[PDB]
């Protein structure tokens, strides 16, 4: 198959999941 | 299909639930919310009320004093509200950011 | 985790996404959004342009009469618009069915 | 394991999704 561009192609916030590394709950 | 769900759910809300999971206090949701302003929070749900935990520790002066500047004070601590106000919770946090 | 994940777009934005799936036109979503006054509709991406299609056939009579009543207009047919509308197209219906 | 209440536990608009059953895409 050839590579396609995906419909949602933005930088998403999936990336921001890093900042709850060393997070506990309150 | 799972994936592209919660894309569309970025796209269409500007909202990511990064994982959920669930300890002794009751289930929790890592979560983003963006507009470009983001804010990282943890909801706890407890059996319901809502328990919201700001992420701020990892986020730099620059950024903490942009969000501050437009965002209501409270966002900015721990905070305990009933179930039925977490879609206004939500729009408060929307509204903020935009 | 991804049916509790789901309950939390639920609760958090009122909205849910039944479903999605791909055809030729391009990738589709069947989507609920409600405040009770509920919405059904289908967001179509195409490659981006969005398309919106209400789904209004099996409604009755009186659940139309109350939504026509509030509803903008054009959200009883199908509509294009652009992907940098559909958070703004989200909050539209969200503000209209409150 | 005994019965637990959901956290989540009004119905949801999961109900809703038989309202696609004989809809096209247009």
């Amino acid at each position: 198959a050839e590579f396609t561009s995906p419909y949602f192609g933005r930088p998403s916030l999936k990336t921001r999941a890093k900042q709850f590394e060393g997070v506990s709950s309150p | 299909n799972s994936e592209v769900i919660k894309d569309l759910y970025e796209y269409l809300c500007n909202v990511r639930v990064h994982k959920s999971y669930e300890d002794d206090s009751g289930l929790w949701f890592d979560i983003s919310q963006g507009t470009y302003s983001i804010m990282d929070y943890k909801l706890g749900f407890v059996k319901t009320e809502v328990i919201y935990a700001p992420v701020l520790k990892q986020r730099s002066t620059e950024e903490l004093y942009s969000l501050q500047s437009k965002l209501p004070e409270y966002l900015f601590e721990t905070l305990s509200f009933p179930l039925s106000s977490l879609n206004q919770f939500y729009n408060k946090i929307a509204k903020s950011l935009n």
